[PDB]
């Protein structure tokens, strides 16, 4: 089965450089093309290049010419691209997608890789408990606060992921160089306080994570 | 430079009934050989883009038949029958007739359902963040349909307005309904200068305000 | 000998289809620009593409099409390609280690440095003579592999075929 993994997010300064990577596997590199997308929120979807795995043989969309470089290594099944001069604008989230046989579609996308363009520096979240009012009904719900973090993502699960439903993890928001997002969780009262939850939260980037549980107020 | 056109922005459709997407290019689109290169595809929240329809009429590996795709030249249109909750997301119309590829801005699919007036939970700050010297109200509004509200913080009875920092989620692809964070951070000085903190949401399920508070300690 | 030359088409068109995953209407990298005859004696020349993305596969496709269709010649037509092949490629040989001498050939040659770093897009092929006869002239179809390295091969090939005529 085809698979297209690329490269974790990337934090970079202005002027600077990045090169991300998309290791391809489960059918043969050199048989199809590899082309690249970008999906800004100001532009939409742009088409960037493609490359041949076999030849090395690329073209590109006249707007990315000088941006992006494409290349691809054969022993280990990867393609890269490389991004030049960093900008505001180029902070967006970037596809890798192996071509179809004729190379006119686009059938395998990978995960996307997030690239942050700014001078501005990580800073790890802060991860604060959200427990109901200490004075109930038959559902409650419980939070989980995530304050103060930059660059993006940020990784948030219930009980290392196994309480998934009633759950709403909201998108994050960016303050003064600085993103804050929270979650919510709903389980029957009879469930808690009887039985504890944890607030997992990650945040890759500055390399940290938490585990806080939810006791009563 | 081939300029891709999709109207409308967005469409509400209900279960069942039929979904039309149209999409209009600034040139045709047949090439050299005869064929017609434009495909449509899905983008769910979170997830890369997936292949639909591909050259205006032939569905893709593992699409149901109830898919299809019309047109000619520069119009074409994309029809949805019998429309499930998981098919709620964002459909591009592309081509690949023209270098460099295009795309248009996508049409957001939303879901019809019921009204749900929000199941609103207030959290005052939490003592750990009391301990690091701020405070931040967190108000949870989740469950709801449809996706316009807008949330009133209070002090005091008085309308607080700055310090209110909002987050929605994309609808939901089971129920089909629709969630919200607000959070309303302050100083912790500024926290224990008041006594109430007040939650209002206004909605079409009621036009009484939803109302949610607490008194301080 | 005209039907040779179209069997080894479809013998190439075919594995080109089933080996290096080609088709008629897949994007070529490379295209073929200017196909000329430097003396040209009764040759009609069109150009076909067959394109792919793997040229390692098409290479190895073009062989396996000209040995297969060499071997299926009877020894008295097959004993005409030792002296063609000297005309073409200058390099002696004999029945027997010509389906090699052609294989060396073209793997080194089309592996070349030159060969293989080549991003040029449209590309010519200027092969030397082509005869033919006036009231029945000889149809040359340069297949179009979609690289410099397929193309190499069926160049490489070409040169074979033209001195067949002549």
């Amino acid at each position: 089965q085809v698979q297209l993994q690329q490269s974790g997010a990337e934090l970079v300064k202005t002027g600077a450089s990045l090169r991300m990577s998309c290791k391809s596997s489960g059918y043969t590199f050199t048989r199809f093309w590899m082309h690249w997308i970008k999906q800004s929120p100001g532009q939409g979807l742009e088409w960037i290049g493609y490359i041949n795995p076999s030849t090395g043989y690329t073209e590109y969309n006249q707007k990315f010419k000088d941006k992006a470089t494409l290349t691809a290594d054969r022993s280990s099944t990867t393609a890269y691209m490389q991004l030049i001069s960093l900008t505001s604008g180029d902070s967006a989230v970037y596809y890798c997608a192996r071509s179809d046989q004729t190379n006119y579609l686009f059938p395998y996308w990978g995960q996307g890789t997030l690239v942050t363009v700014s001078a501005a520096k990580t800073t790890a979240p802060s991860v604060y408990p959200l427990a109901p009012v200490c004075g109930t009904g038959s559902s409650v719900t419980l939070g989980c606060l995530v304050k103060g973090y930059f660059p993006e993502p940020v990784t948030l699960t219930w009980n290392s992921g196994s309480l998934s439903s009633g759950v709403h993890t909201f998108p994050a928001v960016l303050q003064s160089d600085l993103y804050t997002l929270s979650s919510s969780v709903t389980v029957t009262s009879s469930t808690w306080p009887s039985q504890s939850i944890t607030c997992n939260v990650a945040h890759p980037a500055s390399s940290t994570k938490v585990d806080k549980k939810i006791e009563p107020r | 430079d081939v300029v891709m056109t999709q109207i409308p922005l967005s469409l509400p459709v209900s279960l069942g009934d039929q979904a039309s997407i149209s999409c209009r290019s600034s040139q045709s689109l047949v090439h050299s050989n005869g064929n017609t290169y434009l495909h449509w595809s899905l983008q769910k929240p979170g997830q890369s883009p997936n292949l639909l329809i591909y050259k205006v009429s032939n569905r893709f590996s593992g699409v149901p038949d109830r898919f299809s795709g019309s047109g000619s030249g520069t119009d074409f249109t994309l029809k949805i029958s019998r429309v499930e909750a998981e098919d709620l997301g964002v459909y591009f119309c592309s081509q690949s007739t023209h270098d460099p590829w295009t795309f248009g801005g996508g049409t957001k699919l939303e879901i019809k359902r019921a009204d749900a007036a929000p199941t609103v939970s207030i959290f005052p700050p939490s003592s750990e963040q009391l301990t690091s010297g701020g405070a931040s109200v967190v108000c949870f509004l989740n469950n709801f349909y449809p996706k316009d509200i807008n949330v009133k913080w209070k002090i005091d009875g008085s309308e607080r307005q700055n310090g209110v920092l909002n987050s929605w989620t994309d609808q939901d692809s089971k129920d089909s309904t629709y969630s919200m964070s607000s959070t309303l951070t302050l100083t912790k000085d500024e926290y224990e200068r008041h006594n109430s903190y007040t939650c209002e949401a206004t909605h079409k399920t009621s036009t009484s305000p939803i109302v949610k508070s607490f008194n301080r300690n | 000998i005209q039907t040779t030359v179209n069997t080894l088409s479809e013998r190439i068109s075919s594995k080109l289809e089933q080996e290096a995953n080609a088709s008629a209407q897949t994007k070529c990298d490379i295209e073929i620009g200017n196909f000329y005859i430097r003396q040209n004696h009764g040759c009609n020349l069109t150009v076909k593409n067959m394109c792919s993305a793997d040229a390692d596969a098409q290479l190895d496709a073009v062989l396996s099409a000209a040995t297969e269709t060499y071997s299926g010649l009877t020894p008295e037509q097959k004993a005409y390609v030792p002296a063609m092949f000297t005309a073409a490629l200058n390099i002696q040989t004999s029945v027997n280690t010509v389906v090699r001498d052609f294989e060396n050939y073209v793997k080194q040659t089309c592996n070349s440095s030159a060969v293989v770093d080549n991003k040029l897009k449209i590309q010519n092929v200027i092969i030397d003579e082509c005869y033919g006869a006036p009231g029945s002239p000889t149809n040359l179809e340069f297949i179009n592999t979609g690289s410099s390295k397929g193309n190499c091969a069926i160049k490489a090939l070409m040169q074979l075929t033209t001195k067949a005529t002549t």
